[PDB]
């Protein structure tokens, strides 16, 4: 939505870090330049022209885009990272578990059994929270994509289905 | 509702109904038996017997025999000593060429 | 701990694998069998010379006993 | 859907004859056919010109 | 690597900010919302947090960086991340 | 055993095979209006065998 | 008529035997890569005999059995040719590959696919000990994308990573750019040279062989991540690591440098082709040893090392010296290997994280490990009488000590200093400094299944070359009168570049901090080839496909030319012939000019 | 000769009077063995045809052929019977009809000797084509391109029927025999050219060349299952077929005229492949490659060399089994997903992991990677075309570059890759589809052991 | 031997008698001596009872040979009926020499391995002999086309003589 200045600067902060971690690598260097780059951030905090410090902010990136890393560090898991979805090949979708031929299920009874459960409370929690749903949607369509909980008890928050039973992020 | 027409009917599953469904029709007894058709007449009788027949299939554009003729017809050659093949094919004394 | 690993159903494909090595043997290892024992039951012709005043059968030009059943039987 | 439909079929109905594609259409079309044929042709007219003489070697080709 | 369960990360949470000079043990509480009674700045918010990224080894989304704020909230989103369950 | 309803539903299987018997027979009926040079191309004429007539039949 | 010819053959027939008992599915799914591994122990067992019998005798095997197919004067025949080249390229395959397999049980002791893993090894491994040993040029092509297509697969091995497909894919263009010049090669012998079998080309001496050799050139330079032709092999480190470490490392990519080893007796009689050769390897080395000194990740570095090898290895070949070449391709064997299985142990164990500023202190932590990284750091650099000596340093007297050119003599001195750089870069972040991995150590190297297989590749390459050297008969002319000076530049450089690079280094522990260098922004992005020649060429034949090609052409111009405007035509005309008026006045009008015209004027009367 | 025509032609009143249920059994039952009665045919002599009368013989580029037809036919019954079941017994027993009807022209066509036969039945392959296209084809601009199909052959057909005539009025007979053993060099005479251009055009046409191609992408998409296999993987074969008996009598002309449509193949080989690099619709991505493999071929026969023709017949056979496999690919996803967007579903490995290995070999096939026959084929070209020029190696090289390029496109984009997640219909495989994939992969590599049965008469 | 010496010409081998002087034993050969008794051996016992059992019921098969019959330089104009026995005669021919030139090969191919190191000089007279046919088999069916035929063999032919014997008109001058 709205990228207010503030999220910017700690957006400027948080990666120029990341890349600071990349240049000088030994710890002690790093806790130095970045003790020194916090003080040079935080010293000008006190500035009512907000255009001074986009102005300030025009040439703060334009010299970490000459001071960025050309390989910065990235932990492997996100994306860039050497294990990105490296686990995504094994991870397959529930619905497709009820292909399941019946002596594959029956091998697994009860955790079958359990699943006929969670899809005995998907089908009366969809009518449930569709129902809260369009009763405070907001007029002229969702503005955000933001969901709303669950108000009344009992029930379920709407369009929890596939988070909640998303296959887990390690699934050998 | 431009036409009185029919709602486009939902893909049934052959599964749902029989879990041991091979996807050859909808009748049981007939789909198992359509199992024992295709493989037996396919893999079983035509691939398998079909390949030893063409595996085994007699002498074919007389690949064997053109090889007995030459070592007979090599042996007599250097025997002689004349040149091994000619370079001419159509004994020449016969042919009458135009002038 | 051990969970439950979730993994689309491979009993219609282990089936169908087994199928295969079910009808293919079928005829499988009888043929090789078969292929095998004339083998070691009447084994291969030798390249003998034509005898006189007996121009051979139409068959009887091939060395392989299968080569001349075939021939024998079909061509 | 739309972006299948706008790249297999809602071409030629809204395709208009300009010199922008017709000479595109003509640098893309005949252009590389007769290069190539120049250049094939000039290949094809130096390889013969040399053995109706005997200026090539092919004493080991055979399986041609 | 052996199941690591939301009691080994809070364990390893409030070490950090114990760790971190500015929050003081003594006035460590689960739920010590940062700003509002420990007093931390806000652009040291986004310091912590990558604090955490590399305790526990990961990236933190902005989205969320700037969300995840409670110690508590910390261990709550580790956990779902890596499905943190036990 | 059914007999009179497994052959209504089974007299299918029959046409076929004999079509290959029928096309056999075509193939060797064929075949001898085709004789004329039968034993006459001097690659393959040779004198004929005691008992046996026609070469290749 | 010894048991060499028999039982050299049955070796193949062994690890082939593996793929059928898993295509049975009876395989033992639990303990299945135990059972390849031994398969192929006792493959390597059996490669021995071959090899004892060729250092004593020296019988070199050509295997023509079963006739595939005879084509007039080709006779297509599935034959294998046990050269000295093959004869000892696969007892140290065999071996190198059976120390990744009781590594590879170790590092994925936990992907559920691991039995289909093992399985696509053998199969590359097939691929390979029929590419090697190829008497005909056919079954040579058969292994030269045999092993191609299998490294397309496993490179592809976590088929979710969409970067994996994308290096997947690469991989197998770049060696499809070989393959152009594969089959100029084929077509050219078959044409003029009448056959495929090594022994007619040979006999048939195409001492002219320019189209060919250009065509044997493109193929290595491929197969071989030649410059040019490189950047598929560093970024083939998106596969996972023992798969890097066997194919990528010292075994297939090798296969593009062998192919002119095997056609080095028409190699020499030409003086043009050779030229590039060396050239080609000249170039290789600096560029992928000068990326190598500024990359992060281990498999980045290792990589780029070995492609700075293969580089070195045609400049060998440049020059003269094939059986030098196949010489380092056997030293290559050993201590690359480790060095990537080396990097596996500290990834594996410490999380998975391939970024080499996060290691550190590892000295003590891995003894084992930091003893065989630093073993075959030295045996890469070619410390004297230690596996590299015998070849690298022997490589560099020997191109030095001949008419070469000037520049590509001075390329090797730098590269061989770049080698020690680099080298030196591993040695130092990794291990010779303080932790700086996440706080939670899983240090571990103590699973016997690592330690057995690294210490199985240490103790080949401790001695190595000591005995392959003193074995194999003398079969290249040995330089003797080296001016000292130069003799030992073989030594003087490496050493130079350890001390520059160990200051260099230590230059980190400096607290001053510097804006980087324009060279450095050039050499740590790969050289700069990546970012412009894989997104320049790219776009443009991409977009002529769709803008040009198939919307201009075939959806707009092919189907307006002849089919569109002839129905056009037939509507536009047939609407006028059917809009008539229905008063016959006009069609009794019609047929007084009809008659008109037939009468008189279109002369029908005479 | 009549062994195998009559029980195909027989086989019909067998599907006609079948029982109701029974008719997609007792159909599969016979035709394969006809094509078993068939494979008794491929056996070949020395030099001389395999002739049985004046009106059928084969020789052996046949008889390959003609297995590969009756090898057919039980495929598309068994890929047909998943789309047609909701149908009523009539229509189904048409349907049957037509392809049986269809694989007896076919059968009729390559076993005929004389020229004006082969080409009654060369012709008489389209109308059961166009009404498989129209009737059972599920599309709507299937109407437009069964339209194209059978209007772009026919005007190549018409010309080469006016040629076909002028021949017999001015030669006698057009027996294959006969006009082989009396060929005389036809002479460059301006009226000669034009006879040239008849008696080739024909052909061109249903062995899409550059140009002349635009039917094979609207007739193949719009075309169901059987009709795409069957106008794929024979269709197609029977241009090469009447090239290699008719340019008997086009020599010396052909040395000179076979320009311009060498440059319209070799060029158009490029550029078609270029087009599959950028394809949105499997089925029509695989229907340009047949352009492609096709346009290869017409190269190797206008070159006329002995190891030209002797790779052309080689892929003649591999690119019709794999392109029938590879539409068995499209389709076999296709109602699970009922679409034809390629991206629809991605990540198909992780749901159905043996499709993933069928659609694997599948594409090694279709890349020429040895010792497919595919790569026998391309690979005996190359050098013939080689022999015949330096240069069109750079062209012939760079096909089999693109080839490697989008043959591994359609892998990684549908069967690799993170699966789309709001599609949930897809079911595991049926064992027809995956016995229907093995029919066709698992003869290919049979087929591998022995080349020298499907080399052609060159050999 | 199954197959013929005077086709297949084989040199005799000169195998060097083993003659070592060092002390510690030599491994190849008990290699060789345990692959005697573990493998050689019985497969020998095998074949040994294979050919015995094959001797048993021996059954007999000979080569076809084909007369000579009037090829098509004598063959009347049309008359196809002469024309298919000249045909065919000549395809027969055509075949044999194709497997002329593949003996030659394989004894080219031969000498390679078997000379070894001594291939460029050793075996000169197996190049030439190749060269020899080579050149000859150029003559006689080369550049025929793939629809070539006895009559294009003829004028193939035809053109050599008249070129020639127009040379020889111009040597003799
Ligand atoms: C121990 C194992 C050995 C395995 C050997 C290899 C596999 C052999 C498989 C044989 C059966 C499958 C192939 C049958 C081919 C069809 C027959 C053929 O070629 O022509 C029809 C053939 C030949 O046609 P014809 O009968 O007009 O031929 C006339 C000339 N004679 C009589 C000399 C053959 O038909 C017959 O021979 C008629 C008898 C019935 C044949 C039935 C064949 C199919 C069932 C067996
Ligand atoms: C002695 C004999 C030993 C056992 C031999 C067993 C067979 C074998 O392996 O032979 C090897 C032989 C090897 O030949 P060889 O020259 O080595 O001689 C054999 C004898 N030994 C090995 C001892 C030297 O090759 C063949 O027989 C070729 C087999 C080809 C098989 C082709 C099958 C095709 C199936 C097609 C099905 C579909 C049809 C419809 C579609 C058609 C296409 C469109
Ligand atoms: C004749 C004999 C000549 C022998 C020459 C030996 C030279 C050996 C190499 C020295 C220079 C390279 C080097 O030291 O690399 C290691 C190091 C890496 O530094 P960097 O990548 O910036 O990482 C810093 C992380 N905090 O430190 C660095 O400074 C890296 C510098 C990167 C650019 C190096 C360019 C080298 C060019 C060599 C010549 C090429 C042809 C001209
Ligand atoms: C859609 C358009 C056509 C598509 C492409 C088809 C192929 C292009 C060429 C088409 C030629 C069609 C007519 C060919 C019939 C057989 C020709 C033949 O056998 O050769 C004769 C060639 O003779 C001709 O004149 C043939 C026709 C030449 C071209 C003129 C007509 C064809 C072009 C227009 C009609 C088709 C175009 C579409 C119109 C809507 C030999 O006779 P001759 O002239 O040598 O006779 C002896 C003496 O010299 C005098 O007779
Ligand atoms: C390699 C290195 C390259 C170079 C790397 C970057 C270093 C050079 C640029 C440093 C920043 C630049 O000088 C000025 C600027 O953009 S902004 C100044 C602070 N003023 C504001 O941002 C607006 C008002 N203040 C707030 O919004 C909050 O105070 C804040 C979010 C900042 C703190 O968190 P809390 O408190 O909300």
């Amino acid at each position: 939505a709205y990228l207010t200045h503030q999220q910017k600067v700690l957006r400027l902060y948080k990666r120029a870090l990341r890349h600071l971690e990349s240049w000088c690598v030994h710890r002690d260097k790093y806790r130095y330049f970045a003790c020194l780059m916090r003080a040079r951030f935080d010293e000008h905090k006190n500035e009512k022209d907000m255009v001074k410090a986009t102005q300030l902010l025009r040439q703060a990136e334009e010299e970490f885009w000459y001071g960025q890393h050309p390989q910065p560090y990235i932990f492997p898991e996100s994306p860039g990272g050497t294990s990105y979805e490296r686990y995504e090949c094994y991870k397959v979708p529930e619905w497709c578990l009820d292909d399941w031929h019946p002596s594959e299920k029956a091998m697994y009874p009860d955790y079958f059994a359990k699943r006929e459960q969670w899809k005995r409370l998907r089908r009366e929690s969809w009518e449930r929270e569709v129902k809260q749903l369009q009763e405070e949607t907001p007029p002229g369509g969702p503005r955000t994509e933001a969901l709303p909980p669950a108000r009344k008890e009992g029930d379920l928050p709407p369009l929890w289905w596939h988070i909640v039973t998303r296959p887990r992020e390690r699934p050998m | 509702i431009r036409l009185q027409e029919d709602p486009d009917p939902e893909d049934e599953n052959l599964y749902e109904k029989n879990p041991d469904s091979h996807g050859y029709d909808k009748d049981p007894i007939v789909d198992l038996w359509n199992m024992r058709v295709v493989f037996f007449f396919g893999f079983s009788i035509v691939l398998v017997l079909g390949s030893t027949f063409v595996a085994y299939l007699p002498d074919y554009r007389m690949q064997e025999w053109a090889r007995r003729e030459a070592e007979r017809l090599v042996k007599y050659r250097e025997a002689n000593g004349l040149p091994l093949m000619e370079s001419n094919c159509f004994d020449p004394n016969k042919i009458q060429l135009p002038e | 701990k051990r969970l439950f690993i979730i993994k689309p159903s491979g009993f219609y494909d282990r089936r169908f694998l087994k199928l295969m090595r079910f009808y293919i043997l079928l005829t499988g290892i009888p043929v090789a069998i078969g292929i095998t024992l004339v083998n070691v039951f009447i084994g291969e012709a030798e390249l003998a010379d034509i005898p006189e005043g007996y121009v051979p059968e139409h068959w009887e030009y091939f060395k392989h006993p299968i080569s001349r059943w075939i021939a024998r039987t079909f061509y | 859907i739309r972006w299948t439909y706008a790249r297999s079929a809602n071409i030629y109905p809204n395709f208009r004859p300009t010199p922008k594609t017709s000479l595109l259409g003509a640098l893309f079309g005949i252009g590389p056919l007769f290069f190539w044929y120049y250049v094939f042709k000039t290949d094809r007219d130096k390889k013969e010109k040399l053995i109706q003489e005997g200026k090539l070697d092919q004493t080991f080709n055979i399986s041609y | 690597a052996p199941p690591l369960t939301l009691e080994a990360i809070k364990d390893r949470v409030l070490y950090v900010l114990k760790l971190y000079d500015k929050i003081d043990p003594e006035k460590l509480s689960v739920n010590s919302h940062f700003m509002k009674d420990l007093g931390l700045d806000s652009l040291d918010q986004v310091e912590i947090i990558m604090a955490m990224e590399d305790e526990f080894g990961f990236e933190i989304p902005d989205i969320d960086a700037e969300k995840l704020m409670c110690p508590q909230e910390i261990v709550d989103y580790i956990a779902d991340k890596k499905d943190v369950y036990e | 055993m059914n007999v009179l309803q497994i052959v209504r539903d089974h007299w299918v299987h029959i046409l076929v095979p004999v079509g290959f018997v029928f096309g056999c027979y075509l193939d060797r009926r064929s075949d001898e209006k085709l004789t004329a040079f039968r034993n006459k191309s001097l690659l393959f004429k040779r004198e004929l065998r005691p008992n046996e007539e026609v070469t290749w039949k | 008529m010894n048991p060499f010819a028999s039982l050299t053959l049955t070796t193949l027939i062994i690890l082939t035997i593996p793929i059928m008992m898993s295509n049975s599915n009876i395989y033992k799914t639990n303990l299945y890569p135990n059972y390849v591994k031994t398969t192929v122990s006792y493959a390597f067992t059996l490669s021995l005999v071959p090899l004892l019998m060729f250092m004593h005798t020296g019988q070199e095997m050509i295997i023509s059995n079963w006739h595939w197919m005879t084509l007039q004067t080709v006779e297509l025949s599935l034959s294998f040719k046990m050269d000295y080249f093959s004869v000892m390229f696969i007892p140290v395959a065999l071996f190198v590959t059976w120390s990744i397999m009781e590594f590879s049980m170790w590092y994925m002791h936990s992907d559920p696919f691991i039995n289909r893993f093992f399985k696509y090894l053998v199969l590359f491994l097939i691929t390979m000990m029929i590419l090697v040993t190829a008497n005909n040029l056919f079954q040579l092509f058969i292994g030269w994308e045999g092993v191609g297509i299998m490294s397309f697969l496993l490179i592809g091995w976590w088929h979710g990573r969409t970067d994996a497909n994308t290096a997947a894919l690469q991989a197998i263009l770049y060696n499809r750019i070989g393959d152009i010049g594969f089959v100029l090669s084929m077509a050219w012998f078959l044409t003029h040279s009448n056959a495929w079998d090594l022994q007619q080309i040979f006999m048939l001496n195409n001492e002219c062989p320019n189209m060919p050799l250009i065509g044997l050139l493109l193929a290595a330079a491929g197969k071989s991540a030649q410059f040019g032709l490189h950047p598929w092999l560093p970024s083939a480190m998106e596969g996972p690591t023992p798969v890097s470490a066997l194919l990528h490392s010292s075994t297939m990519v090798v296969a593009g440098v062998f192919l002119l080893i095997r056609f080095y007796p028409l190699m020499e009689t030409n003086k043009l082709v050779q030229t590039m050769t060396l050239c080609l390897g000249a170039i290789t080395t600096l560029f992928t040893a000068l990326c190598a000194i500024t990359q992060n990740d281990i498999k980045k570095i290792v990589a780029f090392s070995t492609s700075s090898q293969l580089g070195l290895m045609m400049v060998t070949i440049g020059i003269n010296q094939p059986h030098l070449a196949f010489l380092h391709i056997c030293m290559h064997a050993f201590f690359k290997a480790m060095l990537f299985m080396c990097s596996g142990s500290i990834i594996h164990s410490l999380n998975d994280e391939q970024d080499i500023r996060k290691m550190g202190g590892l000295y003590k932590a891995m003894p084992f490990t930091t003893t065989a990284l630093i073993i075959g750091s030295l045996a890469l650099t070619g410390m004297p009488y230690l596996t590299g000596f015998y070849s690298k340093d022997l490589i560099i007297e020997a191109v030095n000590m001949s008419y070469t050119n000037a520049w590509a003599l001075l390329m090797t001195l730098i590269a061989t200093s770049l080698t020690a750089a680099y080298s030196t870069r591993i040695i130092f972040f990794a291990f010779l400094g303080k932790p700086r991995f996440p706080p939670l150590v899983l240090i571990n190297e103590n699973n016997p299944l690592l330690i057995n297989s690294i210490k199985r590749l240490l103790i080949g390459s401790i001695f190595a070359g000591f005995i392959i050297s003193n074995n194999i008969p003398p079969m290249t002319v040995p330089n003797t009168t080296m001016p000292l000076y130069m003799k030992m530049t073989a030594l003087i450089v490496t050493i130079m570049g350890f001390m520059l690079a160990l200051e260099l280094n230590n230059t980190t522990y400096y607290l001053k901090f510097k804006y980087p260098s324009q060279t450095y922004k050039f050499s740590n992005m790969l050289g700069y080839y990546p970012s412009i020649m894989h997104r320049l060429p790219t776009y443009h034949n991409l977009s002529m496909s769709q803008k040009s090609a198939s919307s201009l052409l075939d959806l707009i111009w092919l189907e307006t030319i002849l089919p569109k405007t002839t129905s056009f035509i037939q509507m536009k005309m047939s609407i006028m012939v059917s809009n008539q008026k229905g008063l016959i006045k006009l069609y009794f009008l019609s047929f007084l000019i009809t008659i008109m015209i037939s009468m008189t004027l279109f002369n029908y009367h005479e | 000769m009549l062994k195998i025509i009559i029980p195909t032609t027989m086989l019909l009143p067998m599907t006609w009077m079948s029982k109701h249920n029974m008719i997609w059994i007792n159909a599969t039952v016979h035709s394969l063995l006809i094509s078993l009665i068939s494979l008794s045919l491929l056996n070949q002599l020395g030099e001389n045809s395999l002739n049985f009368s004046l009106t059928f013989f084969s020789d052996s580029l046949s008889a390959p052929l003609l297995v590969l037809t009756t090898w057919l036919l039980p495929l598309m019954l068994m890929a047909s019977q998943s789309h047609l079941s909701k149908e009523t017994t009539t229509r189904k027993k048409l349907y049957i009809t037509m392809l049986i009807l269809l694989q007896l022209f076919l059968i009729m066509t390559f076993t005929a000797t004389e020229l004006i036969l082969f080409y009654i039945l060369f012709e008489a392959t389209l109308v059961p084509t166009l009404i498989i296209i129209t009737r059972w084809g599920n599309q709507t601009e299937r109407l437009n391109a069964g339209l194209y199909f059978l209007f772009y052959t026919l005007a190549g057909s018409l010309p080469l029927l006016v040629a076909l005539v002028y021949i017999q009025n001015t030669t006698g007979s057009l027996n294959f025999l006969i006009i082989h053993y009396w060929s005389h060099p036809l002479s460059n005479s301006w009226s000669n050219i034009f006879m040239w251009l008849a008696c080739i055009m024909a052909f061109m046409v249903k062995m899409p060349l550059y140009g002349l191609h635009l039917w094979l992408p609207k007739a193949h998409v719009e075309a169901p299952i059987a009709g795409s296999m069957v106008l794929a993987a024979v269709l197609l074969k029977l241009g090469g077929y009447g090239m290699m008996r008719i340019t008997t009598i086009l020599n010396p002309l052909t040395n000179y005229m076979a320009y311009p449509f060498l440059m319209l193949s070799m060029w158009g080989m490029i550029m078609t492949s270029s087009i599959c690099l950028r394809q949105t619709d499997l089925k029509s991505l695989i229907a340009y490659s047949s352009v492609s493999h096709m346009a290869l071929v017409i190269v190797a026969i206008m070159i006329q060399t002995p190891w030209s023709f002797m790779g052309a017949t080689a892929l003649m056979i591999a690119h019709g089994l794999t392109s029938s496999m590879l539409f068995c690919l499209a389709n076999t996803n296709y109602e699970r997903v009922h679409s034809r967007t390629m991206i629809l579903a991605r990540g198909l490995q992780t749901l159905l992991p043996l499709m993933a290995t069928w659609w694997l070999m599948a594409s090694l096939t279709n890349l020429a990677l040895p010792p497919s026959i595919n790569l026998i084929g391309e690979l005996f070209i190359i050098t013939a075309s080689f022999s015949w020029s330096n240069i069109t190696i750079i062209l012939m090289g760079m096909n089999m570059m693109i080839t490697a390029l989008y043959s591994l496109y359609m892998l990684i984009t549908t069967q690799r890759g993170k699966y789309t997640h709001h599609i949930n219909n897809i079911k595991a495989s049926f064992t027809r589809e995956n016995a229907l994939m093995a029919l066709h992969i698992l003869p290919l590599l049979l087929l591998t052991l022995n080349p020298k049965m499907i080399l052609g008469p060159l050999y | 031997d199954s197959w013929d010496k005077d086709v297949y010409p084989e040199p005799p081998r000169r195998t060097p008698a083993p003659a070592p002087q060092t002390s510690l034993p030599n491994p190849v050969t008990y290699l060789t001596k345990i692959f005697d008794l573990l493998v050689d051996r019985p497969v020998t016992l095998a074949r040994e009872f294979i050919e015995q059992q094959h001797a048993k019921n021996r059954y007999y098969y000979y080569h076809r040979e084909f007369r000579r019959v009037p090829d098509i330089t004598e063959c009347e104009e049309k008359d196809i009926l002469c024309m298919f026995e000249a045909e065919m005669q000549w395809r027969r021919d055509y075949k044999v020499d194709q497997e002329i030139v593949n003996i030659i090969q394989e004894r080219l191919k031969a000498c390679q391995q078997r000379e070894g190191e001594s291939y460029r000089q050793n075996c000169a007279k197996e190049l030439e002999q190749f060269t020899q046919v080579s050149k000859a088999f150029q003559d006689r069916y080369s550049d025929l086309g793939a629809h070539y035929s006895a009559r294009k063999c003829l004028a193939k032919q035809k053109q050599r003589m008249l070129a020639e014997r127009k040379a020889a008109k111009e040597a003799a001058a």
